[PDB]
């Protein structure tokens, strides 16, 4: 269903938001898009190497 | 991990530590202290903030394309349009992956390469003062009050008005 | 008699587990997630001239099907065709 | 080679160690021995021994795709099947020769950065009671017997109580 | 930038330097000199001289294609083949600049890690006759003409001779 909402990407799911560079939503996109890839999860690290005490 | 600063030598993390990323535990006569070294916590922040950016710049702007949803079955049109799909499917899944686990080992290895410029920044500034333990944990071989310590996390740190003291303490 | 003087990096009580070159996983203090796997179900119609076609298909609207009537001179960015529209004219 | 250790102060393999990847020869009054490092040999065997699951999970399965043989010249279609095809190949053979020589070139740095942590976890453990060499090879200030060299080897190489001897050989 | 040498603890480059990459600067009572080390601007110059030939060998022959400008509108075969040259441009676009990132990434690495081994192959020559300053720059602690500073650069420096004198003058 449509709504009153601002977003740049449509997919036959509904609208997606395009900050993450890849989506797992649907391989059909209209608009500014990510890219669709097979994977459903990358973790992408932004710290260091966690070694907890003990 | 290349350095073996992190999870090497250092062995253990600080969960105390929320200043920042590293920074130094000191103990002296009058008592432990902590503080975080914010250049180096910096250094790596500003490494990482981007890091996706630089390669993939940001979404391509895409409107027409070909159906990739059929209903029936008619031959070479449709077997044609499935197989460019999956092939680009496939490839851009590829490059995700790659380029996640390169990202990550780069991030790794980064901050490793941090902790270990600044364990060599401060061994460099305490000349013959200070004897490496191996734990990554300096033994300063002088009477270090405050004012000491917090001119070795400056970088300004005078080891020439302590060497003759310090000499004296190590080699006896 | 001598002072002592650590260093040390912070850790997280508990750490996301991402992948790398040389291992399956591995934990860190940090991690984002890069591939966007839900949807909030709904199209947003801006900014983007959204044109929902009730009951018609785009052909049906075209030719000027009587139930498309609604749909005369019409523009879109994107058409949205409903899987519920149906063909109420000559065959 | 990013480090220096392997191909650089080491200068030279051993082709008589079998026992592992890295090793220590140690020269005393008893006479030489040679042992295998096993912590470090694992630590790069395990890092080595994935590698390209990590990236190419498996191999996906395809079952029904285009013809990529012809024999008669229909035009278009045939032409748009070609291209399809060899721009996948294309594709994947670049991926291919791209990630090997990124795996070649980070199992490198990987075995010199291990060969080089190895050789700084034995100089911080000699503190002050040896000096090194520069070939890749300590000299120890003190008699160090087989007992003294095992605990070197182990980890457990006790500093202390050999350092006045150590300090009085070397500076006199 | 992962070792921290250039633009770490060396601080400053030579613009005066055009003999070579990597070089010493000495000042002894003679006076002050200059010199290039040609093995280690040697080496990295090897190392970068190609790295674009090692993973694009060069350019494939392509002849016969589909075509890529249309005139009319056709509808689906059309459709399909701009699908299929955008998504080759955008993956060959990403191919190219990922490539160029990782390079890039790897040759200032590399340079650094150039700079780094030359300046502990220095220190490692000096045993225990000099001190590092930490400015990248060494104390030697006697007399040093020129003789001894091109032994040093020769790599051919022969610390023993000079051990007695220069620990007098450290250790006092
Ligand atoms: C890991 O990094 C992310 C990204 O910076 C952090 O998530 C943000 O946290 C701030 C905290 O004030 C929020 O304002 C943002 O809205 C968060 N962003 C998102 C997308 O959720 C996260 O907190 C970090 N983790 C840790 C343990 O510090
Ligand atoms: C640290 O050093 C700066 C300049 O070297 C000086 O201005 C400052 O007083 C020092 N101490 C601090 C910031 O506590
Ligand atoms: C956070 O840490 C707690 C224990 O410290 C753990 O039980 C939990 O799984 C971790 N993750 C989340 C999302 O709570
Ligand atoms: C090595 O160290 C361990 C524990 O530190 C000890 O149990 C063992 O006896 C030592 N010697 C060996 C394994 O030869
Ligand atoms: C440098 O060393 C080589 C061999 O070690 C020697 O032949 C030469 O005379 C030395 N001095 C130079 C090249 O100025």
């Amino acid at each position: 269903p449509i709504d009153t909402c601002i977003s740049e990407c449509i997919t036959p799911n509904g609208s997606i938001p395009n900050d993450k560079p890849f989506q797992n939503v649907n391989k059909i996109t209209y608009g500014a898009c990510p890219k669709y890839v097979k994977q459903n999860t990358l973790k992408l690290a932004t710290g260091m190497r966690n070694v907890p005490e003990k | 991990g290349l350095f073996g600063a992190i999870a090497g030598f250092i062995e253990n993390g600080w969960e105390g530590m929320i200043d920042g990323w590293y920074g130094f535990r000191h103990q002296n006569s009058e008592g432990t202290g902590q503080a975080a070294d914010l250049k180096s916590t910096q250094a790596a922040i500003d490494q990482i903030n981007g890091k996706l950016n630089r390669v993939i710049e940001k979404t391509n702007e895409k409107f027409h394309q070909i159906e990739k949803e059929f209903s029936e079955v008619e031959g070479r049109i449709q077997d044609l349009e499935k197989y460019v799909e999956d092939t680009k499917i496939d490839l851009w899944s590829y490059n995700a992956e790659l380029l996640v686990a390169l990202e990550n080992q780069h991030t790794i290895d980064l901050t490793d390469s941090e902790m270990n410029k600044l364990f060599e920044k401060t061994r460099r500034q305490l000349r013959e003062n200070a004897e490496d333990m191996g734990n990554g944990c300096f033994k300063i071989y002088h009477k270090c009050d405050n004012a000491c310590i917090e001119s070795i996390r400056n970088g300004t740190y005078d080891h020439d008005v302590y060497r003759d003291e310090a000499l004296n303490n190590r080699f006896q | 008699s001598t002072a002592t003087l650590c260093l040390g990096h912070h850790a997280v009580p508990n750490g996301t587990l991402v992948k790398t070159i040389t291992d399956d996983q591995i934990e860190v203090t940090n991690a984002t997630e890069l591939v966007q796997s839900s949807s909030t179900g709904k199209i947003c119609n801006n900014p983007h001239r959204i044109l929902d076609g009730i009951d018609c298909t785009l052909i049906d609207a075209l030719l000027g099907d009587p139930h498309c009537d609604v749909f005369q001179n019409e523009t879109w960015d994107l058409f949205v065709e409903r899987s519920k529209a149906f063909s109420n004219c000559y065959p």
